[PDB]
RNA sequence: GGGCCCGGGGGAGGGGCCACGCGCGCGUCCCCCGAAGAGGGGGACGGCGGAGCGAGCGCACGGGGUCGGCGGCGACGUCGGCUACCCACCCGACCCGUCUUGAAACACGGACCAAGGAGUCUAACACGUGCGCGAGUCGGGGGCUCGCACGAAAGCCGCCGUG
RNA sequence: CUGGAGCGUCGGGCCCAUACCCGGCCGUCGCCGGCAGUCGAGAGUGGACGGGAGCGGCGGGGGCGGCGCGCGCGCGCGCCCGCCCCCGGAGCCCCGCGGACGCUACGCCGCGACGAGUAGGAGGGCCGCUGCGGUGAGCCUUGAAGCCUAGGGCGCGGGCCCG
């Protein structure tokens, strides 16, 4: 039960089980320990697969735009400030909001 | 020999009075650019709100990109996760301050230490005051006073930053080098706030002093320089 | 009101030879000079070795000094050992070498000279190549001491073989509970 | 008007009072010599308020004026005559102090040999 | 070699005197009694000394000969100068310098010469 | 409003410029004269030659940490002395040692003062460190040399490898 | 204490910690720190030496600029030709020909940072006690040890020196 929910890479493959190395924290020191788990208790973690898709695209966007020489934003970059814009009301003033009078519902 | 060396060194003497002139003039005119930009940026933000107001229309100015964070409570009885952040913003000692670049990850690190800090959006004069009067540069892991700008070029020259005034570009207009600019700046050590705070414990919005105060932080930087 | 751990701010490394032998203190006075001045990291390693302990600059056998000089290219250079050159009775074809060392055992001194070689000391090496140009820095195996066998996990923890301290090895000395599967268990 | 010093700075002394030992007043069995109190509930060692002060290092004299007499010269415990010509050169910086147990006859001979080569003596008019 | 001896004599010398938070060296013909390397008498192989003349008036100038040392009986030549405190000074001046004889002692030799003469004249009021 | 925006152009003596010489024939660009070109004139710009160019004393200085080229009284019953003697005051302040989560404790030892008084030696390991020698290296017991003054030391021995 | 020195909601102003700022000193740590005789302050080479020649230069970005320019290349003197010379003296803000006062090289020096503490560890103690091998041409009946001192002082202190 202490590995339930944990990820780890594969190092062995037997007929219907898979040796797999995970980390397990114990009173401090983290021990990289290898367990034998039959396949029914295992999935492919797409945690890896966001990258290898940013990779296949980065390697592609670098091979191209190299015949141009134009440097492209390859690195990710966190959500920036939201970049001053306009708002347009067309022919209405905004709707007036008022806090509504309390009444005991029960 | 003698008057073939005498000339050889005198040439190397003047070849500097060329360079330290050309370097002095380049700084001078880079400082004219940063006069025109900082004026066009002020105006053209007024230029625009004036133009939306003419129509039945509105303006939302840009989300501030630069926020200057001060720590306002000391160090004891401070949470684990709090203490990690505050040493990533480099607000180690109480009552010092650093320029943090606003960003989805940065903003979500100020939320988590809000009861300890007091941050807001600095204006130009607030940037100058901090950089000149209380601006020390990290050179060879030392707090060395920024007395002459051959100390700024000696550290940042690989980024087009060459003078005290070029530092302030990269600090105002967040720019490509904010990472190296605002990490050679040693954390600003500001005095106590002349006139006192309101309530160090509680948040600004409930009459206190903590957390974010958009643009009202400049009054706090006067009384604390 | 600052919040750094002063736990390990003081760095524990030797900055002077703990020994009193005036000779080692003299060529330390020499590479306390070269190390600060010349761009060569060479003497910065030579200096940082002249501090270290006997137990930390082990002797270099003569044969381990051959196969490190026989490698393709390092011909014509000088072997440089901050330590002693011992002899190796289990080696005979002594090529001509140029060696520097603090000490060279008397037997290895005659194997080297007889082969048309030359031995210097760390002050003539300063005049040969003050930058350390055309040199080879070597050392004996620091994990060579028999002490390093008793180090490790433990004897008696699972499949971690480490020699235990026993007053005298024999039949009846530590082959029992914990060693043969028949008597208790084994690891 | 004897033997000005080379440089007479402003000597400042952070504390001028002694450091008596805790409770060296109540009991006579206890000397005034400092002993660092090591009681669990001792109120000086935990530096309480209005208690006698514990000497520490940041309490110490300026590096320039250290060991300096109020006149300016450092003392040198000169023991006989030949140990005076040691100071023949280092004389405008520091001076000569004749040892207690010098007989009265050569205690003179040390005095006027110093006044020959201008070595101020702090106890020059002593035994007589 | 000089640097060798100095490592045997830095401490552990019969002329070294350490008291009252200073150190000093009473060895012969060293200027200003400094337990030092420059200002040492025996360790070196070219040394200049200046001590009063045994008469009461004058200044004697010890120069090590360096022709052959480990010959302490003659390795070591003296001379006398009884003159007018301005040529006296300019004799040790011309004797140390423009002889390239240890021009470290060059000034310390003079300040010891001058301080010798100040010690042989009417003493006090 | 930005392209130090473009600019052929006109003011009309608009303001302000860390511009820099004219001579002249460059890289580029713009303009104008010129055929679009060659070439010329003007300008932008570059650059450094078809030029550029080349030195003396001052204040200084809101310039790499203060100096005065300013001065005044005091002197045989009056100067100087921090710290330590006595006294005075304002603020502070509970008695030390100890076991203890917690001691000023209504917890225990302690009237006072002198002298005495407690992590030692041996053996055996272990690691670190210094030194000699180095596939070796000893050290003991013996032996050879003294009545020792220092000696019951030091020196030496295919003993030195029996081990 | 009672239109308050009471209770709510608010102003200004002021008061104070060993907290923060600036400064002084003391120590510790860091600086691959500097100093055993050397130029050099975003350093962005220095030197032969030959052939040819000279006002040439390297006719490159509104860049605003960093790599190249206006204190000189060549020059005044000897008279188009020669030189452009030697520190036993250039007169020195750089001196590479010789190096401090400073350099006890386990010495001296410049920068920064930092300094709560039981149990415990480590380091340093020209802190102290007794005795030995050295050494101080040490001290001493013209007064040693000890003791006594509202006598002058040094050290953060252990303690120490003097009267
Ligand atoms: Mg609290
Ligand atoms: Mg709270
Ligand atoms: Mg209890
Ligand atoms: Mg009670
Ligand atoms: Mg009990
Ligand atoms: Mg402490
Ligand atoms: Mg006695």
């Amino acid at each position: 039960k202490c590995y339930h929910g944990k990820t780890g890479r594969v190092y062995n493959v037997t007929q219907h089980a898979v040796g797999i190395v995970v980390n397990k924290q114990v009173k401090g020191k983290i021990l990289a320990k290898r367990i034998n788990v039959r396949i029914e208790h295992i999935k492919h973690s797409k945690s890896r697969d966001s990258f290898l898709k940013r990779v296949k695209e980065n390697d592609q966007k670098k091979k191209e735009a190299k015949e141009k020489g134009t440097w492209v934003q390859l690195k990710r970059q966190p959500a920036p400030p939201r970049e001053a814009h306009f708002v347009r009301t067309n022919g209405k003033e905004p709707e007036l909001l008022e806090p509504i009078p309390y009444e005991f519902m029960a | 020999n003698f008057a073939e060396l005498k000339i050889k060194r005198l040439r190397k003497k003047f070849a500097q009075k060329m360079l330290r002139k050309a370097r002095r003039k380049l700084i001078y005119e880079k400082a004219k650019h940063y006069h025109k930009e900082y004026r066009q940026m002020y105006r053209t933000e007024i230029r625009m709100a004036r133009m939306a107001r003419k129509a039945g229309n509105f303006y939302v100015p840009a989300e501030p990109k630069l926020a200057f964070v001060i720590r306002i409570r000391g160090i004891n009885g401070v949470s684990p996760k709090v203490r990690k952040v505050l040493q990533l913003l480099r607000l180690r000692q109480i009552f010092n301050g650093t320029f943090v670049k606003l960003n989805k990850a940065s903003i979500n690190m100020l939320r988590i230490v809000e009861p300890y800090i007091a941050w807001g959006y600095p204006n130009l004069k607030s940037v100058n005051e901090l950089i000149y009067k209380r601006g020390y540069g990290k050179i060879n892991k030392k707090r060395i006073a920024l007395t002459d700008n051959a100390l700024i070029a000696r550290s940042l020259g690989k980024y087009g930053i060459i003078c005290m005034e070029d530092l302030i570009h990269e600090i105002y207009t967040v720019g490509k080098r904010f990472k190296e600019a605002n990490n050679f700046l040693w954390p600003f050590k500001l005095s106590s706030p002349r006139g006192g705070m309101k309530k160090k414990t509680t948040h600004f919005v409930e009459g206190g002093d903590a957390g974010n105060r958009e643009d009202q932080i400049n009054r706090l930087i006067r009384r604390m320089n | 009101g600052v919040d750094i751990r002063h736990n390990k701010d003081r760095k524990v490394r030797r900055k002077e030879p703990k020994s009193q032998d005036i000779y080692l203190r003299l060529l330390v006075k020499l590479y306390r000079f070269l190390a600060r001045r010349t761009n060569s990291t060479f003497n910065q390693v030579v200096l940082k070795r002249l501090f270290m302990s006997r137990t930390n600059r082990p002797p270099l056998s003569l044969s381990r000094m051959i196969r490190k000089m026989k490698l393709p290219g390092r011909e014509g250079k000088t072997a440089v050992v901050v330590g002693t050159i011992t002899d190796d009775v289990r080696v005979q074809e002594v090529p001509k070498l140029k060696v520097c060392a603090l000490r060279v055992s008397s037997r290895a001194r005659s194997r080297i000279l007889k082969a048309g070689g030359k031995i210097l000391t760390f002050d003539q090496l300063a005049l040969d190549s003050p930058k350390g140009c055309g040199t080879v820095l070597l050392s004996g195996p620091r994990k060579g001491r028999e002490v390093y066998r008793h180090f490790g996990k433990a004897p008696g923890t699972p499949h971690s073989h480490t020699k235990p301290y026993v007053r005298s090895k024999g039949r009846k000395f530590e082959r029992a509970r914990g060693r043969r599967a028949s008597r208790g268990y084994k690891n | 008007a004897a033997l000005r010093p080379l440089v007479k700075p402003k000597i400042v002394k952070k504390r001028t009072k002694k450091f008596i030992r805790h409770q060296s007043d109540r009991y006579v069995k206890i000397k005034r010599n400092w002993r660092k109190p090591r009681g669990i509930d001792n109120r000086v060692r935990r530096r309480f308020k209005g208690q006698i002060l514990m000497p520490n290092i940041g309490y110490g004299s300026n590096k320039k004026t250290k060991h300096m007499l109020p006149s300016g010269f450092r003392k040198f415990l000169v023991h006989n005559v030949k140990e005076l010509e040691v100071l023949l050169m280092c004389n405008k910086s520091y001076c000569a102090e004749i040892a207690h147990n010098v007989s009265s006859k050569n205690r003179k001979a040390i005095v006027e040999r110093a006044a020959q080569l201008a070595i101020r003596v702090t106890n020059p008019n002593a035994r007589l | 070699s000089a640097h060798l001896q100095w490592m045997v004599v830095r401490n552990c010398s019969s002329f070294l005197i350490k008291r009252n938070k200073q150190t000093y060296s009473t060895e012969p013909n060293n200027l200003k009694a400094r337990n030092s390397f420059r200002y040492n008498g025996l360790i070196h192989h070219k040394t200049v000394g200046v001590e009063p003349a045994a008469d009461g008036k004058g200044v004697v100038v010890v120069i090590k000969r360096r022709s052959g040392q480990r010959k302490p009986a003659t390795s070591y030549v003296r001379t006398t100068i009884n003159k007018n405190a301005r040529a006296t000074l300019s004799s040790i001046r011309h004797m140390i310098r423009k002889n390239k004889y240890r021009p470290d002692l060059r000034m310390a030799a003079i300040r010891r010469a001058s301080a010798i003469l100040r010690s042989q004249k009417p003493v006090m009021v």
